[PDB]
């Protein structure tokens, strides 16, 4: 800020603007705290450690009830299928050593 | 322009000026010791106090009366020979030549620029000549700001201090593709 | 749902102001659209007796061959407008455009030497600056007051050109002898509708007077009030049509910006001009 | 009663356009079953509405008529209070907005104040929009106009290449009054219409709406000039031609010189 406030009081403002514009820091946070909750507390691990399929079951209606809050975070089309994908290369997984 | 034919009446005068590296005496002759009449013919039919100078050498030159015809040059090329136009005339010339619904804008904003615009009572007889040139009962309006060396740059200051110039330049990158075309083009 | 008494109203609306030469179509697309010949039938009746009384209808004298026009400040009840020229009356169906009972008017006897006299002077003025002009005069002693109506008629009427045009001209000679104020009215429409749709509509409140010094003089000067006036207006509104592409357009419309140049959208688009320096 | 739809269009392509909208109410008063079948083809002036949040204007047609509400495009926002109206792209909002701008832009170099609006819509490879240009005449001056007009255009987009196909219909509705002591009042309506289509290659210096932007100069440039000239010249010919200024008998002078010329010129054949 020492740096910006040389720059501000020398009269040139391009570097200063620059620093929050030009810096796609702003939106990228913003888009970061969009999906901050969504991110935080995923029961990926309900998913780990099941090998009962009743386990899986209940993982597998726990995972989507807590993804269902994707309505209020613009969650893209092409992403969420290549996450059900991600979702369902896990479950291929777990059931390869279940077997 | 105006300190060449300077030169040229300074040998009518007498005085000879010719070395290249003596040209940049007679602009310093013409930068401190140059005005503009009022009246062009009234102030030629009279003998002037004929001021001194002194040069670096450390002579003296009396001018005389080619001190006003030097820089009348502006308002007449006729003098040197020309078929061109006073400044007066451009000024009229370049109001005409434009929009009816503006030229009352127009005579009430001008705005004078560039070092030779500098001569003592050059805005006064800019002034007279356009009254005589501008329609009857029309507000004509002169400015002549204090940077009138400097406005240019400091325009340039503030347009390139600016976030659209950033969309306003060429980039190399785009130079490089199209070329000069591209200048052409975002020219303005 | 509207009732039937407001379509009155309605047809009287579409009626009242259908262009000259265009009656019928009007017509055709009010018989075709109200669907009541009986409630259009009486209003319409109506509205077609205001619109031919208005406009001063070309009406057809099959006896004398004049073709004279219906002018609202003559008649008897049933159509029975008073020809002045040859004293006759006549009865005319609107719709038909053909007039009826050619009885020869006994005409209580207003102004009609005034009538002939200045209809006379205004024959030769038609003759003089009306092509397919029409004139007819009417003497009345209307209220107390001796007066000629002279009204003045010219159209075109040429659909296979898509326009039509009804020069209307009218002139209260008041004949209220020390000073005749003669002041009437010069009504024109002009239609045009080749691939788009143009109206003129126009009309000088014309307001002058003169000492009614004999017939003869104040027939001859009411032609030479009547002269100058339409000169004027004639010629006034060329000029007004000839200073358009400047003024009245620059007041919606300029033709090019102050500027004089066109738009560099690549320009606006691209940048912005510098509006938000000042 | 389809005939009685035929008669009603010639009815309004007659009608005095002074009055537009009141008797087009009463024409949809009389077959009101035919009222929204009418209002798509009858050209009427424009309504101008208020973008309360924004202090803006803009104007209300078919386009924008969203439901029953309209999108303020100052504001993406639908008045009457419609929360369920259908927004356009989010891209198009923003091409929308700068849409908007532009048009500002063309509006204030031709028209010198005025309102003006420009809606956006889909379509499967490409996009359309309205241009809504509405310039009343000078309340303070005497001359009583109302310019109006419409700019229906559809940007047919090729496949790739940025290369389009530029659909565009227009509408201007005139308006004009003079109060001039040489011609009393002289009142003067009007109306017209045309197409142009162009397939101007798009860029990044000439984007869609550039494209748009030149069309929509050129075509009303078209309009004003064809306008003045061939239809109001054809009115000031048609008084000419009815009364003549020079006496008559002068006139069969010239006209029998002018004759004697027409067999001279016909006669050296």
């Amino acid at each position: 800020l020492l740096t910006l406030d040389i720059l501000k009081h020398g009269k040139r403002f391009h570097a200063t603007v620059s620093f929050d514009t030009d810096t796609g820091l702003k939106q990228a946070l913003e888009t970061v705290n969009d999906y901050n909750p969504l991110m935080k507390d995923f029961p990926l691990n309900d998913l780990l450690s099941a090998t009962e399929l009743d386990k899986i079951r209940q993982a597998l209606v726990a995972i989507f009830t807590h993804l269902r809050k994707i309505r209020n975070t613009k969650y893209p089309i092409q992403r969420a299928l290549r996450l059900v994908e991600a979702i369902s290369r896990d479950l291929s997984s777990q059931l390869l050593k279940v077997l | 322009d105006v300190s060449r034919f300077l030169r040229l009446y300074l040998r009518k005068e007498g005085y000879d000026f010719h070395s290249s590296s003596e040209f940049e005496i007679v602009k310093a002759i013409k930068e401190r010791a140059c005005y503009l009449s009022i009246n062009p013919q009234k102030d030629e039919t009279l003998e002037t106090e004929k001021a001194q100078y002194y040069l670096p050498d450390g002579s003296t030159i009396e001018i005389g009366p080619s001190r006003f015809r030097a820089p009348e040059l502006l308002f007449r090329p006729d003098l040197i020979g020309e078929e061109s136009e006073g400044i007066h005339e451009v000024l009229v010339f370049a109001i005409q030549k434009s929009d009816m619904d503006l030229r009352r804008t127009l005579f009430s904003n001008i705005v004078l620029s560039g070092g030779s615009t500098l001569f003592k009572g050059f805005g006064d007889r800019l002034l007279s000549e356009v009254k005589k040139l501008a329609p009857k009962d029309v507000k004509i309006r002169i400015s002549a700001p204090q940077e009138r060396l400097y406005s240019t740059w400091i325009g340039g200051s503030i347009l390139a201090s600016l976030d659209t110039f950033k969309k306003m330049w060429v980039s190399k990158k785009e130079y490089e593709e199209d070329g000069a075309r591209s200048i052409h083009r975002k020219t303005f | 749902r509207v009732s039937d008494e407001e379509k009155v109203r309605i047809a009287a609306k579409f009626i009242t102001h259908a262009p000259p030469g265009e009656f019928n179509e009007v017509f055709n697309d009010v018989r075709l659209l109200l669907n009541n010949d009986n409630l259009l039938r009486e209003g319409a009746a109506h509205a077609f007796a205001q619109y031919n009384m208005d406009q001063f209808t070309p009406v057809k004298i099959e006896g004398y061959e004049d073709q004279v026009l219906i002018t609202e400040h003559g008649d008897l009840g049933n159509s029975r407008f008073l020809d002045p020229r040859n004293k006759i009356s006549f009865k005319f169906d609107h719709l038909r455009k053909e007039a009826s009972d050619p009885q020869p008017e006994e005409v209580d006897g207003s102004l009609k030497s005034w009538r002939e006299s200045c209809d006379s002077a205004l024959r030769a003025y038609v003759k003089d600056h009306y092509s397919n002009g029409f004139c007819t005069v009417y003497a009345k002693n209307i209220d107390g007051q001796q007066t000629i109506i002279a009204c003045i008629e010219s159209h075109q009427f040429q659909p296979k050109n898509f326009w039509n045009g009804r020069w209307r001209s009218e002139w209260k000679f008041t004949i209220t002898p020390p000073t005749a104020q003669v002041v009437g009215v010069l009504k024109i429409q002009v239609h045009y509708y080749e691939d788009g749709n143009v109206q003129l509509v126009s009309h000088k409140d014309v307001q002058d007077s003169v000492t009614v010094s004999n017939e003869a003089q104040t027939a001859k000067e009411f032609i030479k009030i009547i002269e100058h006036a339409e000169n004027e207006y004639q010629t006034a509104i060329s000029e007004n049509y000839q200073t358009m592409s400047d003024t009245t357009f620059k007041a919606l419309r300029r033709q090019l910006p102050v500027t004089r140049t066109k738009i560099d959208w690549n320009k606006i688009l691209s940048y912005k001009i510098g509006k938000e320096m000042q | 009663s389809d005939q009685q739809l035929d008669c009603a269009l010639d009815l309004m392509r007659r009608l005095p356009p002074q009055q537009i909208e009141k008797n087009l109410s009463d024409l949809i008063d009389l077959v009101p079953s035919l009222c929204e079948d009418l209002l798509s083809s009858v050209d009427q002036p424009l309504k101008i509405a208020r973008d309360k949040v924004v202090g803006k204007d803009y104007l209300l047609c078919d386009y924008n008529r969203d439901g029953d509400s309209y999108r303020s495009p100052w504001s993406n926002k639908y008045d009457p209070p419609l929360e369920d109206g259908a927004m356009p792209s989010a891209r198009l909002r923003k091409l929308e907005v700068e849409a908007n701008n532009a048009f500002d832009q063309y509006r204030d170099l031709y028209f010198e104040g005025g309102v003006s609006s420009v809606y956006l819509w889909d379509l499967d490879h490409g996009f359309a929009g309205v241009i809504l240009i509405k310039k009343a005449g000078d309340g303070s001056k005497k001359i009583k106009g109302c310019w109006d007009s419409i700019h229906v255009v559809e940007v047919q987009e090729k496949s790739s290449g940025r290369t389009a196909h530029y659909k565009l219909t227009s509408t201007v509705m005139l308006w004009l009054q003079t109060n001039k002591s040489g011609s009393g009042t002289m009142n003067l309506g009007g109306s017209l219409t045309r197409q142009m289509e162009k397939d101007e290659t798009v860029s990044d210096c000439s984007p869609h709406i550039a494209n748009i932007g030149r069309l929509v100069e050129d075509m009303e440039n078209k309009i004003r000039s064809t306008l003045n000239e061939i239809y109001f010249g054809k009115t000031k010919d048609i008084v000419n031609g009815l009364r003549s200024v020079q006496t008559f008998a002068d006139k069969s002078k010239q006209e029998a010189l002018k004759n004697d010329l027409v067999e001279a010129l016909k006669r050296k054949q």
